[PDB]
RNA sequence: GGACCUGGCGGUGCUUCAUAUCCCUCUAGAGGAGCCUGUUCUGUAAUCGAUAAACCCCGAUCAACCUCACCACCUCUUGCUCAGCCUAUAUACCGCCAUCUUCAGCAAACCCUGAUGAAGGCUACAAAGUAAGCGCAAGUACCCACGUAAAGACGUUAGGUCAAGGUGUAGCCCAUGAGGUGGCAAGAAAUGGGCUACAUUUUCUACCCCAGAAAACUACGAUAGCCCUUAUGAAACUUAAGGGUCGAAGGUGGAUUUAGC
């Protein structure tokens, strides 16, 4: 039986998001990609470097906004701009979200030597697609 | 390696071993069982070992109408914070350890005679 | 069970 | 593209939970974001090796770590110059002393570059991220200056300017005498500081101060030194104290600027505007000074020339409100909207004051149909309103007889951080309950009064005893009756006794009309029972009304007799 | 201000609403490039353009006056370099 | 802007590759992946450098 | 802080190979022609053989950059098949999808 | 550069700006192993001496 | 009294959309419809649903292969599933006398049909099909079994066999869905004229990876040119020439038309097949309608869909498996 | 010990089935020969894992050094790491999978029957079942609505993998860790899979299908052996390519067995 990225059926009490509910074969069919860049197009270079950067940015934001992320990150690159779009919860005070936005944008801009912007969308609770 | 690190959920699912041929048929018994613990429970965003005070994250942003600057707790002032977190951690462990004992039934290991409470309220605002 | 089982509002714009 | 009126300023996160909901959060959210940036820069500069991998092409110099430490550890002149560029006051002094004790020669240009550093900061270390008069009597600057072997004009100039900057006015004038005794010539910048010292050195009458300044200016012409913009701007800034005495002298400086060829900046008019805007009747003079200043500035794009250029608009709007001239305010705002003049508005404190006086003048002197266009364009896009402007807005709706908008102002007030303002909720309720209205409007006023009631009930001062003003309780109850929510009105009567608040005469009379319609004698007695507790004179007359109007049961008749016994 | 929905719906369900919708966040939207905006943008960019010579009406005429052709290529990719 | 533009769609490229599905052994069981590259070509003519 | 000691050895091999690349290139040029005397080429053979063993580029191994797996690595992403799939199967690799045809 | 990534994020954890859930997990397992008597020996003072 | 853990969360259940919800969703769609029209600079009054779908595809471009997962801004009626209304009032009395059957709509329909069959007794195909169960389940707004569907259909057929009048015919047509029959008749290419005024037709054909384009002239001597070469020089294999002969021979027109065709891709046999199909399609312009139907029934106008199958991983070929190792 | 129920099993009955499918039928193979490659066994100072179906060109889309985890010798001890360990345990696990599956079932919450026993719950001219959710299905990918992919729940074999990485438990910490130098990986044999053959529907050349020669001890047949050159590399009796020499078994393969609509 296939296991990869499959949330398994339970008793109907496990809330899953839209992303978690779709196995890999639905990628590009029912769900899109979480990162968009040109490195994986035919005739394009530097796919390895973009991939490592994406793995770091996902771990960095998970630990920088602990318990606040309500879904996976969406990473967008246009030219040298890096846009991080995150859906977060409404538990932390707004002052702490502004501190971490200023802190994260600045630290990441100096780390990867590019203008980095962080876009936060707040939700009252994790959006539930279905109960498995 | 930083890239070999996993999330807390992944680490507990592995360590607990709740899914497996051991837990399928109760092939494994648990006199000693790994118990899940939430390690982010008493943790404050912005608090680290070095004891830095970040205005707007772990200390107030404005003090006396003026914006606070970056500061660091003294070595002694930081020891107290660390000790206080350990005591707060043992207090939490003791609060969970303090659980009200329920009366026994016909015998200590018997279910017979134990009260289960009133039946659940029916859908149409019925109560028992 | 006999040891015990102890697993154990208003909103405002611009709060303070 | 133009400004988006439904949005808060671009610096804020465009999210309803993260958008600022008040002027206080507007300031604090930006300070919290700036704090995070400083924490990042502190880390970047503390651990630069983590941020040294440069993968950017082309190279980005502004995204690399900064090194604030000297890398030359030899003791020599070329190593001192490094500590002067980094602005290390103590290290540079120590390096200068050791270099001097060893007997090596330190150039003059370098010795001056050390004074510019000490004289500017006052022999104190500039602020860093993390590790009265201020011209210290024991200061390295004076010592090095004395030990100096050869002293040029530049050496004295930096000593005189530093003293004036740190408020050592008397010492700076004494040093200006030696410069003349030594047959030296000062620069314009030194003269600018000496003009400030002449006025601030001692307290004297204007005529005495005005004679010294004219002597400095004539000395500036003897030494073939040409005055700059700051020379004339310092004179006007220093004449602020004398007010009426300096009004005509100040206008002599401005006319001289035009002739000489120096162009007045925004600061030049800010100082003149502040000088003429003394407490008193502004109509006599201030009226025609601001009218002529705006005709001159009409359709002019401004460039930064003086540090005080970001104060003209705040000063100019302040007089238009005082004069109560709305056409002048539009011209001032028109000047702010020509080209890139919007950048001279000033810091956040000046931006909110400018828009507060501007909008408060619109609500007063402008038609209500246009007032609501500015209300939509300015708030919250341009600034968050103070609770006193919401009141100025309600007073404008009243004068226009447009009270269907009151429930909107309450919704907006909550979204701007005025949910728990007492002066505001009382104002809203009084206007809503001042007079009776058609049934459609009366129902709407009862939906807002209910929401206000909830605000009084769920205040964040709930830890302290809830303060329910008498007017608020009377108005909220009256609005329920006129809307037909009599059940809610009757319940509230208990709160008059709980908080010991006097019931209003109008409320008691309207309660009777709701009883006679329901033909409920008990409720009618409950009204007479309430007024009896407070010993109101209308009660004794009301008891007569209740007798005739309502059938009085024997128990009710005895109850009235009990109140009659109290009478 | 659009009631746009996205997401494969569950049985007897509807596509998910825009609030908290990651699928709509994953899209490279063109909301900044509406036909109204493009036309306003291009009216301001006309002042930066120059006029092609009218004499060069056809490719054969260009070849006559300009016999040399120089081809170069620029590559726009996303990244720091 | 008054520029003459033609458009066409060059043929797409799909790059496929095969990987083992299991961490260990089970050679005959693979997972196949692909990257699809689609093209659009805007051809502008008779325009100045400005 | 590298994944394992074997990745650390390859890190050093890549560092030393980069440092000696020019020296080996120049010496090899002397050995890879029939123009110079054998007496000179025999000396160049000894010179390139005397360089440090880890300067030789054939000893560099393309290991997974996240797991140090020496085989099953896809050069374009420098990831093992297992690590690639984990990212691919969660939609974290731009433009990569499961292939059906 | 696995050094930079590990050292950068380790420094940020000590500064309180990054929560390393994995490291926190390892710290709890190491803490509970001391109370159980399974502590790491001193170098040179191993079970064999 | 004592505590047992609570069984479940009530939200973990199927939802329902009240009438008031749909009423407010329609106000949002109409306001958003005017916003979207303002975004695209179009008249909000004449803004149709086709315009909305086009504007949403531009503003929110999605390449997801399944259209149902793409951004959509439709009228709530289209989006939200139809909801059965309350089946009783405030007093609790069901509205329909067959409520307690659980299938009141289905049994009310059977009751109406059974009653009509009785009244008739007291009184006394190609273009249409019966609706499918999934369409009956929507007219009734109920769930049906397969046997429930059959029993209803068996009862309608029993109603056609009777002397049903006009009133008994409008009712049956409510459950007859027109079945559209596709025309198999071959489309005829237009007859063009060249510079010299000779009538000709042009068509195309595909076989495997071979693609052919043939020009058949109305009058000729039987010359066939393949990429400028005589067909017997281009096709030295006799079977490839037999394929070129088949279309003309089958209609008795050998030596009556000239052909100039171009073919690329595939092998020798695949190219001959593509030319056969291209020539036959073009030849249909010069034969009678009955002859075109005879060519169709002979397989001369059908594109062969048989193309190479992909190899699968874990097996030697498209179908052949690796040897099952000896046990 | 009596009676009953479930499961397993029956050299257990009956009926209907399997569609490249159990047998026969159809086509090309394997089983014999040489070679390539895996495994076993033996050998060696000298890894490990997979190992009935569901291991055996399997982890490896790959081992001359490196890789490497093995052996021998020498060397280091806060050690690339706020150490390390490819040490034990896949019968603690996560992760990723095999298998039935070339299946269609699983199943929460209720309801009812059996006296409220373990248990059971279908009849359409219907007799107690209603069933969310998951799977199938639908939909999507490829050239169609076809086919092929993909998908394929729960569960079965404590199936495979601690040596992808991570990790519980236990163990080592002057060594069970780290580095250096050299070295092993053979074949007395057995066996799996594959390649090339035994030839005339063939062999060689031209051509890419109207040709001329070859055709049994100078034929067909080695991709083997031996010798030489070249390519890659710092390093090649070794790895690959080419040439020369050499011209072997093999003469279409018993029981048995594989694949294909
Ligand atoms: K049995
Ligand atoms: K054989
Ligand atoms: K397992
Ligand atoms: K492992
Ligand atoms: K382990
Ligand atoms: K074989
Ligand atoms: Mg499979
Ligand atoms: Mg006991
Ligand atoms: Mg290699
Ligand atoms: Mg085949
Ligand atoms: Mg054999
Ligand atoms: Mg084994
Ligand atoms: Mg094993
Ligand atoms: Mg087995
Ligand atoms: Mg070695
Ligand atoms: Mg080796
Ligand atoms: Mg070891
Ligand atoms: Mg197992
Ligand atoms: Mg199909
Ligand atoms: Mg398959
Ligand atoms: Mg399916
Ligand atoms: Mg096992
Ligand atoms: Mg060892
Ligand atoms: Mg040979
Ligand atoms: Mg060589
Ligand atoms: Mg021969």
């Amino acid at each position: 039986k296939n296991r990869a990225a499959r949330v398994r059926v339970s008793k109907g009490d496990k809330p899953v998001t839209y992303e978690e509910a779709h196995a890999p074969h639905y990628i590009a069919h029912r769900k899109g990609w979480l990162s968009l860049h040109t490195g994986n197009l035919d005739g394009e270079d530097h796919a390895a470097e973009r991939t490592v950067e994406d793995v770091f940015l996902r771990k960095f934001m998970w630990g920088t906004f602990p318990g606040c992320l309500a879904d996976q990150l969406v990473l967008k690159r246009r030219g040298n701009q890096l846009e991080i779009c995150a859906v977060v919860l409404r538990q932390l005070s707004p002052h702490k979200y502004y501190f971490l936005v200023g802190y994260s944008e600045t630290l990441l801009s100096y780390f990867y030597k590019c203008p980095v912007r962080l876009h936060l969308q707040t939700v009252p609770s994790k959006v539930v697609y279905k109960y498995l | 390696s930083f890239f070999t690190k996993l999330t807390a959920d992944e680490l507990w699912k592995g360590a607990l071993a709740e899914t497996g041929a051991g837990a399928k048929k109760g092939r494994g018994k648990r006199t000693k069982k790994k118990k899940r613990k939430d390690l982010n429970r008493g943790q404050i965003i912005g608090e680290g070992r070095y004891g830095f005070l970040w205005p707007g994250l772990n200390v107030p942003l404005m003090k006396n109408g003026a914006v606070q600057t970056i500061a660091q707790r003294s070595k002694e002032e930081q020891e107290k914070v660390e000790a206080d977190m350990i005591q707060q951690r043992e207090e939490w462990d003791r609060k969970k350890k303090m659980k009200v004992k329920r009366e026994r039934g016909w015998s200590g290991n018997s279910w017979g005679g134990i009260s289960l409470g009133p039946p659940d309220p029916g859908p149409c605002g019925e109560t028992y | 069970y006999l040891s015990g089982e102890e697993v154990e509002e208003y909103e405002c714009y611009a709060p303070d | 593209v133009n400004r988006d009126t439904t949005a808060v300023p671009y610096v804020f996160q465009d999210d309803p939970y993260l958008m600022p909901a008040s002027s206080l959060e507007s300031r604090s959210f930006l300070l919290a974001k700036k704090s995070g940036e400083n924490v990042a820069k502190f880390i970047i500069n503390s651990y630069p090796k983590y941020f040294q991998k440069d993968i950017a092409e082309p190279h980005i110099p502004c995204l690399m770590p900064e090194y604030f430490e000297p890398q030359i550890k030899d003791i020599s002149e070329a190593a001192l110059k490094e500590r002067i560029e980094l602005r290390k006051v103590k290290a540079s002094v120590d390096m200068f002393d050791q270099l001097l004790q060893a007997g090596t020669t330190v150039s003059l240009e370098t010795t001056n570059s050390l004074l510019d550093l000490l004289c500017y900061y006052g022999d104190q270390e500039p602020s860093t991220d993390y590790h009265g008069v201020t011209w210290r009597a024991k200061n390295n600057a004076e010592r090095i200056f004395s030990l100096m072997p050869e002293k040029n004009e530049h050496s004295y100039c930096t000593m005189i300017r530093g003293m004036v900057k740190h408020r050592a006015y008397e010492q700076a004038l004494n040093l200006y005498t030696e410069l003349l005794n030594n047959r030296l010539h000062a620069d314009v910048y030194t003269f600018n500081a000496l003009i400030e010292a002449t006025v601030c050195a001692i307290n004297e009458k204007f005529e005495e101060k005005w004679s010294k300044i004219l002597e400095l200016l004539r000395h500036m012409v003897a030494q073939k030194v040409k005055p700059n913009l700051q020379t004339f701007n310092t004179i006007l800034k220093c004449l602020r104290r004398f007010h009426v005495f300096a009004r005509s002298p100040a206008l002599q400086v401005l006319r001289e600027m035009k002739a000489i060829g120096i162009e007045p900046s925004l600061a030049t008019y800010h100082h003149i505007i502040r000088l003429f805007d003394q407490p008193g009747d502004p109509l006599k003079r201030s009226s025609f000074i601001i009218y002529d200043i705006m005709n001159e500035l009409m359709g002019k794009r401004f460039s930064p020339k003086d540090p005080d250029d970001d104060k003209f608009f705040q000063s100019a709007m302040s007089i238009c409100s005082s004069l109560r001239d709305l056409e002048l305010a539009y011209q001032v705002h028109g000047l702010l909207k020509t080209g890139d003049n919007w950048k001279f508005i000033g810091p956040d404190q000046h931006r909110n004051f400018y828009y507060s006086k501007f909008f408060d003048l619109i609500c007063l002197m402008e038609q209500i149909d246009v007032t609501l266009k500015w209300y939509e364009d300015l708030i919250p896009s341009a600034y968050f309103p103070h609770s006193q402007t919401m009141i100025h807005l309600l007073q404008a709706l009243d004068v226009a007889n447009r009270l269907e908008v009151i429930p909107k102002i309450w919704k907006d007030s909550k979204e701007y951080g005025h949910t728990f303002r007492s002066d505001l909720r009382e104002e809203i309720l009084m206007l809503m309950a001042r007079d009776k209205h058609p049934p459609e409007l009366q129902v709407a006023f009862a939906d807002c009064a209910a929401d206000i009631k909830s605000a009084y009930e769920s205040q964040p001062i709930r830890q302290t005893a809830q303060d329910w003003p008498a007017t608020s309780l009377n108005c909220i109850a009256i609005l329920f009756l006129r809307a037909g929510r009599t059940q809610e009105a009757w319940k509230m009567l208990g709160l008059f006794r709980k908080h010991n608040k006097i019931p209003r005469s109008e409320l008691l009379n309207e309660l009777m009309d709701s009883a006679k319609v329901s033909n409920s004698p008990s409720q009618a007695i409950e009204v007479v029972e309430l007024a009896s507790a407070f010993s109101l004179p209308i009660c004794e007359g009301l008891t007569q009304r209740v007798m005739s109007d309502f059938a009085i049961n024997q128990e009710q008749k005895e109850a009235l007799s009990n109140l009659t016994a109290l009478t | 201000p659009l009631p746009v929905r996205m997401g494969y719906p569950v049985k007897k369900g509807v596509p998910m609403a825009k609030e908290g919708n990651l699928e709509l966040l994953k899209i490279p939207n063109f909301l900044h490039l509406t036909p109204v905006a493009i036309k306003k943008h291009c009216e301001a960019l006309k002042d930066f353009c120059t006029e092609w010579p009218a004499a060069l009406d056809s490719d054969e005429k260009c070849e006559k006056h300009f016999p040399i052709e120089i081809d170069s290529t620029d590559y726009v990719s996303s990244g720091p370099s | 802007l008054g520029i003459s533009i033609k458009v066409h769609e060059p043929p797409r490229k799909i790059e496929r590759f095969t990987l083992l599905q299991s961490v260990h052994i089970y050679k005959k069981h693979r997972v196949q992946y692909e990257m699809r590259t689609l093209y659009r070509c805007l051809e502008l003519e008779h325009l100045t450098g400005s | 802080h590298y994944v394992d000691w074997r990745m650390w050895r390859d890190v050093k091999r890549r560092k030393m190979a980069y440092e000696y690349a020019d020296e080996r290139l120049r010496i090899n040029s002397l050995r890879k022609n029939t123009i110079l005397p054998k007496i000179l080429q025999d000396v160049a053979d000894e010179e390139i053989a005397a360089l440090p063993r880890d300067s030789c580029p054939v000893r560099i191994r393309n290991r997974c950059v996240m797991t140090s797996r020496p085989r099953g690595v896809k050069r374009r992403w420098r990831l093992s098949r297992i690590v690639f799939r984990h990212l691919a199967d969660h939609g974290q690799l731009s433009g990569i999808q499961r292939a059906t045809w | 550069n696995h050094h930079t990534y590990a050292e950068l994020m380790q420094t940020l954890r000590f500064l309180g700006l990054y929560r390393d859930e994995h490291q926190d997990f390892m710290d709890e397992q190491k803490r509970l192993k001391k109370l159980r008597g399974k502590e790491k020996p001193k170098k040179g003072e191993g079970k064999r001496a | 009294a004592f505590v047992i853990p609570k069984k479940n969360v009530p939200t973990s259940k199927r939802e329902t959309y009240t009438e008031d919800f749909i009423k407010k969703q329609i106000e949002e769609f109409n306001i958003g419809k005017r916003h979207l029209a303002n975004m695209m600079g179009e008249d909000p009054e004449t803004f149709t649903q086709e315009d909305i779908d086009r504007a949403i595809a531009y503003l929110f471009p999605s390449g997801l292969f399944e259209k149902r997962a793409r951004p959509v801004m439709k009228h709530p009626e289209q989006i939200f599933p139809r909801q059965r209304a309350i089946q009783w009032g405030e007093d609790g009395r069901p509205f329909h006398y067959l409520f307690y059957t659980g299938k009141q709509s289905y049994y009310s329909l059977m009751h109406d049909v059974y009653g009509m069959l009785l009244n008739l007794e007291k009184h006394q195909v190609i273009g249409s099909r019966w609706l499918i169960k999934e369409e009956l389940e929507e007219m009734l707004v109920e769930k049906l079994s397969d046997l429930d569907y059959m029993q209803f259909i068996r009862l309608l057929e029993k109603l056609l066999t009777s002397q049903c009048g006009a009133a008994e015919e409008e009712f049956v047509q409510r459950f007859r869905r027109s079945v559209t029959l596709e025309s198999k008749k071959q489309l005829i290419e237009p007859v063009q004229y060249d510079e010299q005024g000779m009538a000709f037709s042009k068509s195309e054909g595909k076989r495997k990876t071979a693609k052919a384009e043939a020009i058949v002239y109305k009058h000729g001597s039987g010359r066939i040119k393949v990429n400028g070469i005589d067909y017997q020089l281009y096709f030295p294999i006799t079977q490839d020439r037999e394929q070129l002969m088949f279309p003309f021979h089958f209609v008795d027109r050998l030596g009556k038309h000239d052909v100039t065709c171009t073919v690329s891709g595939g092998g020798r046999s695949a190219q001959a097949g593509a030319i056969r199909l291209a020539m036959a399609k073009a030849l249909c312009s010069f034969v009678t309608e009955d002859e075109v139907e005879w060519m169709r029934q002979a397989g001369l106008l059908t594109t062969d869909p048989r193309v190479r199958e992909r190899k699968k991983p874990g097996q030697e070929g498209a179908r052949r498996k690796f040897t099952w190792k000896k046990r």
